[PDB]
């Protein structure tokens, strides 16, 4: 006449536990910017006249 | 805004962003403790108990 179907009292096993400890790490910072030439010389003339060659 | 030399300003400093409420007008307490609710009005021509 029945007298069965008891629910399983689960312990919630197999839990994925990892403990953590103190540790020193260096911190970083990403910055946006542009590259630039180390030495750029634009050629300007020091006289007047026609460019022959 | 972003200038072409890489300089920039974002929506992080000039404002603070938080997932807050939409309307802070009305709020509810139940026996002193903070809560919230929704009152339901029954439809016109409908039984109450069912």
């Amino acid at each position: 006449c029945g007298k069965s179907e008891a629910p399983p009292p689960a312990q919630t096993p197999e839990v994925g536990i990892v403990t953590l400890e103190a540790q020193t790490v260096t911190l970083n910072t990403e910055l946006p910017g542009r590259t630039n030439a180390f030495r750029i010389a634009e050629v300007r003339p020091q006289v007047n006249g026609i460019i022959l060659k | 805004k972003v200038n072409p030399d890489g300089s920039q300003v974002r929506l992080k400093d000039v404002a603070d962003v938080g997932l807050g409420g939409q309307d802070y007008s009305i709020n509810a307490q139940f026996n002193g403790s903070p809560a919230s609710g929704i009152a339901i009005k029954l439809a016109t021509g409908a039984n109450a108990l069912d």
